[PDB]
């Protein structure tokens, strides 16, 4: 029967007027098969016969299912669906298992055909009226229409999952002890009650449910040991993604490229180590997913040391409001960097990591932030805390980024463990030009139609030098020949720089680029004791820029 | 309670649907300050409980208003807004009294609690919706819909606003010299009387709108002989440029020399009255970035020329009203905060250095979120509009923090600029 639940009204858009959808003259053999079919949803009261004043139509195809010992129906009304108003959005949010708490046990009910226990707006079941014909060439009009929530219509999943929820609210008040979750047509409940105890309830409610048409067959709560939703894996104290398949073979091209690097980021969600950095460098292949992709040295480094984790299995554990939730942060690869979230000892709970895809040069104290940061971000979401936070560096490393960095950043709770890869400064400039030292001016160009210029420098004591270099562009050399100025100088050198962007790239105390055109200042920056850049721009009436600017004059005339 | 009214009819501007922003998520200890605030609030009957028919959303966040007192909501009322009083800002305009900016003492006080009475339009109800989350998207949140007048929108002080203007009536005759301007859910009054008179005027006020009409003013203060909310007292009547001073270096190093030189450069730009030529000249000479260099008597000049003739200001401190003002603050050191309400580069309408030292509470997701507010009522006091900022700051963190400090009842529009500074020196 149908669910006397109050209806909720449906409309459709402004202007606009039902489907008039007709229908190629379906299959005689299932023609009368519709009639076979309707008639038990007629007289289950869930399709109603009129005919002259209702001019609306629709598709009724017909067809079969998995292992179907019987003929099915079939009426997309995805044209009504867009001259439907728009709904409240069915659900975007997951409930990510790590976030559950254990409930001794929880059984899933098959919501059935729940759509039709539920009704449809008394006026907007005009816009629902479809039909059949009978021989190619003979009876006139057999037209049905829509009383209950029909199996395809914008509406259905949320007018549906709404009236739930309100057929599930006296129950969930009387039984402040066992929580209930929907998910599409199931019923995902969870009491605390042992075995049995926890069967008195399901019967309950499977009997709540059968009073406002939402039958329960799912006998004593058919529920399959594991759970696989979303592609989960979920279990009374513990989840995951188990089927993760990393395909091995020759020709890896950018769609498979892509799933590749797909299963593997999925993967880290529990596996404490699954890297992704060189399957995703060479993976921004464009327009190509069909075309072969060479699998790279480092690229094949990366996809079978994954294997080797993930053939080492992982259980996630559930939730539990007893302990503050805990936050590790490790460097692994380059970029790359990981995180696990525990509250316990040590059995995982979460896991992830944080790649860096900023642009071209960034620093690794920030580079710790921005991955501590995406964790509050995410357990916010989730468990709705904030991780305490146990961190890789001094505070004498950290707080001398702050006390020094433009971009403001704030940090909640952290704690200090010493682990491997130290977070910390390299190199540090200084405030005040080094008295006395070597001031080198310094210049590098190149034309813009010619990719090749000259890096060099002049210092205080008439000590020009120049370097031809090929293939450059301006930017790749003010760079180029800070570093030349930082080969022939001592170990308390002060720079005088033309550009600007090679004064920030440095300023800004950068550790790692993939480049060795920066990379070497870097290690030059390093090993040193005392820096100075320093920056006044070029042709600036500024003489002492000058030279810098007309000694290049000797590799082009001008 | 029941003591219905009239309905100003409520409508959207040309073609257009309503806010559809979606319900950014919450802490904890935040999703049930809310559940009970709202669940207060449908007995009370301002709010009502939705279903699936209405698709439109606003974010609704939570904050403690007084030194951290109570929760108290806040809608983001941003896009709903645009999306109604932009074209209601012509409507029902609450004019802009240009005179408060003078007004050597101004006070704030909290007329939202007013609005409260007005029923809205069931034919604009829909677009409030609001909703309140869960901790892992495990219970699909409580839908509630505005029945009163959403408290948040800027076409709200606008409907009540006839109300108000009679409201205000005698407290106008008796004190004809005091301003009044009514934004969002504020009221700017503006004396000139006596340090302690201004609030005097104020308690008065405060008071005046109590017995008359329910509207409640906040309890500023009491017998509390503590060092907490020391006051909102302002004084708009302060605003002038000149801290960025060039540093006077009787020891000229060429260092010093040269980033002076540097600096009065740009300010070509900011200045169209700089010719910062014979002083170039003085640099021009690979030496030493320590050593002497002041030469060139004629470039001399130049260097008083200019230090003077950075008094004498740009062209643009001209306001023009359909010109959206952009606020860019600068993290300039420690505690020491910047920014600069322009609208057209360089032609800037004001700046300011807002002051809080680190130590303390230096969270710098608080220092500015704090300068955020400061620089953003120096502007309903003046220009009558909130600018949209240019946030020194990922824009996560701020996403992440800024509902704990914002004690505010209203929200200026932002963006966050991971590009760097050429301007955090010493300005
Ligand atoms: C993740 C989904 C669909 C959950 C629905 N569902 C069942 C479930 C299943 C496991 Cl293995 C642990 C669980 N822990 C909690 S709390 N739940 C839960 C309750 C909700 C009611």
């Amino acid at each position: 029967p149908i669910s006397p639940i109050e209806t909720v009204p449906v409309k459709l858009k402004p202007g606009m007027d039902g489907p008039k959808v007709k229908q190629w003259p379906l299959t005689e053999e299932k023609i009368k098969a519709l009639v076979e079919i309707c008639t038990e949803m007629e007289k289950e009261g869930k399709i109603s016969k009129i005919g002259p004043e209702n001019p609306y139509n629709t598709p009724v195809f017909a067809i079969k299912k998995k292992d179907s010992t019987k003929w099915r129906k079939l009426v997309d009304f995805r044209e009504l669906n867009k001259r439907t108003q728009d709904f409240w959005e069915v659900q975007l949010g997951i409930p990510h298992p790590a976030g559950l708490k254990k409930k001794k046990s929880v059984t899933v009910l098959d919501v059935g055909d729940a759509y039709f226990s539920v009704p449809l707006d008394e006026d907007f079941r005009k816009y629902t009226a479809f039909t059949i014909p009978s021989i190619n060439n003979e009876t006139p009009g057999i037209r049905y229409q829509y009383n209950v929530l029909p199996q395809g219509w914008k509406g259905s999943p949320a007018i549906f999952q709404s009236s739930m929820t309100k057929i599930l609210e006296p129950f969930k008040k009387q039984n402040p002890d066992i929580v209930i979750y929907q998910y599409m047509d199931d019923l995902y409940v969870g009491s605390d009650l042992e075995i049995g105890q926890h069967r008195t309830k399901i019967e309950e409610l499977r009997q709540h449910l059968l009073r406002w048409g939402l039958t329960t067959p799912d006998k004593k709560h058919q529920k399959e040991p594991p759970f696989l939703w979303m592609g989960y894996e979920l279990h009374p104290d513990k989840w995951t993604v188990q089927p993760i398949v990393l395909p091995e073979k020759d020709s890896w091209t950018v769609n498979d490229i892509q799933k590749l690097v797909g299963k593997l980021n999925w993967a880290s969600q529990i596996y404490p180590g699954i890297k992704v950095r060189q399957l995703s460098k060479l993976l921004r292949g464009t327009k190509a997913l069909t075309e072969v992709i060479p699998l790279t040295e480092e690229a094949e480094l990366e996809l079978a040391e994954n294997r080797e984790i993930l053939k080492e299995p992982v259980h996630g554990v559930y939730y539990d409001p007893s302990k503050d939730l805990i936050a590790e942060i490790q460097k692994q690869g380059q970029g790359q960097w990981t995180y696990q979230i525990y509250q316990e000892p040590f059995k995982n709970l979460k896991t992830g990591k944080y790649a860096r895809m900023r642009g071209a040069h960034t620093n690794d104290v920030k580079q710790l932030t921005e991955a501590v940061q995406k964790i509050t971000t995410e357990s916010i979401v989730i468990w709705g805390k904030t991780p305490k936070f146990k961190l890789p560096i001094q505070k004498e490393t950290w707080e001398t980024w702050w006390t020094e960095y433009w971009q403001a950043t704030w940090i909640p709770e952290w704690e200090f463990v010493n682990t491997p890869p130290l977070v910390k400064l390299w190199y540090q400039l200084e405030k005040e030009p080094i008295v006395g030292a070597e001031t080198f001016y310094v210049d590098g160009a190149a034309n813009r139609e010619t990719k090749l210029g000259k890096a060099g420098y002049v210092t205080n004591k008439g000590r020009q030098k120049v370097v031809p270099l090929t293939n450059t562009t301006n930017q790749k050399t003010e760079l180029q020949a800070i570093y030349l100025a930082l080969q022939d100088s001592g170990l308390e050198v002060n720079i005088v720089t033309d550009s600007q962007y090679a004064l920030g790239i440095i300023q800004a105390q950068p550790d790692k680029s993939e480049s060795e055109l920066v990379n070497q200042i870097i290690e030059q920056l390093i090993k040193k004791e005392k820096v100075y850049l320093a920056w006044v721009p070029a042709h600036k009436g500024i003489g002492g820029n000058e030279q810098v600017d007309k000694l290049v004059s000797a590799g082009i005339r001008k | 309670p029941i003591s219905p009214i009239e309905t100003v009819p409520v409508k959207l501007k040309p073609g257009m649907d309503g806010p559809k922003v979606k319900q950014w998520p919450l802490t904890e200890e935040k999703i049930k300050a809310l559940v009970e605030i709202c669940t207060e609030m449908e007995k009370e009957g301002k709010i009502s409980k939705i279903g699936p028919e209405n698709p439109y959303n606003t974010p609704v966040f939570a904050i403690k208003k007084k030194d951290s007192t109570k929760w108290r909501k806040l809608v983001d009322f941003r896009e709903l807004n645009k999306r109604t009083q932009d074209f209601w800002e012509v409507q029902l305009g609450i004019p802009h009294p240009a005179g408060l900016k003078k007004k050597k003492s101004v006070t704030v006080l909290d007329v939202g609690d007013a609005y409260f009475s007005v029923p809205l339009d069931e034919d604009f109800r829909k677009y409030t919706a609001f909703t309140i989350p869960s901790i892992n998207n495990e219970t699909p949140g409580i839908r509630y819909q505005y029945n009163v007048l959403p408290q948040g929108w800027k076409g709200s002080p606008a409907i009540f606003q006839s109300s108000m203007t009679k409201i205000l009536e005698p407290f106008k005759k008796q004190n004809p010299d005091i301003v009044i301007y009514q934004y969002m859910d504020d009221l700017y009054v503006g004396s000139d009387l006596e340090i302690g008179q201004h609030r005097t005027k104020i308690e008065e006020l405060r008071q005046h709108l109590l017995r008359w009409g329910l509207t409640t003013p906040d309890k500023k203060h009491q017998k509390e002989p503590p060092f907490l909310w020391m006051g909102y007292e302002l004084h708009p009547d302060k605003w002038t440029v000149q801290p960025i001073v060039l540093p006077e270096k009787d020891s000229w190093t060429v260092n010093d020399i040269q980033k002076l030189v540097g600096k009065l450069n740009w300010a070509s730009q900011i200045y169209p009255g700089i010719k910062v030529r014979q002083l170039s000249k003085l640099l021009r000479g690979t030496k030493a970035l320590t050593e002497v260099i002041p030469l060139t008597e004629e470039a001399e000049l130049e260097l008083a020329e200019n230090r003077e003739i950075l008094k004498e200001p740009v062209h643009g401190v001209y306001y023009d009203p359909s010109k959206d003002l952009i606020a860019e603050i600068q993290k300039q050191g420690q505690g020491q905060w910047t920014y600069q309400i322009y609208q057209e580069p360089f032609k800037n309408l004001k700046t300011g250095k807002y002051a809080r030292m680190r130590g303390a509470h230096t969270n710098d997701v608080k220092q500015l979120t704090e300068a955020v507010q400061k620089i953003t009522t120096e502007s309903i006091v003046i220009w009558g509009k909130t600018p949209k900022f240019k946030l020194p700051i990922q824009k996560e963190t701020w996403e992440t923090w800024w509902t704990e400090y914002w004690q505010a009842t209203w929200i200026p529009e932002w963006e966050f600029v991971n590009t760097p500074p050429l301007v955090k020196l010493w300005y």
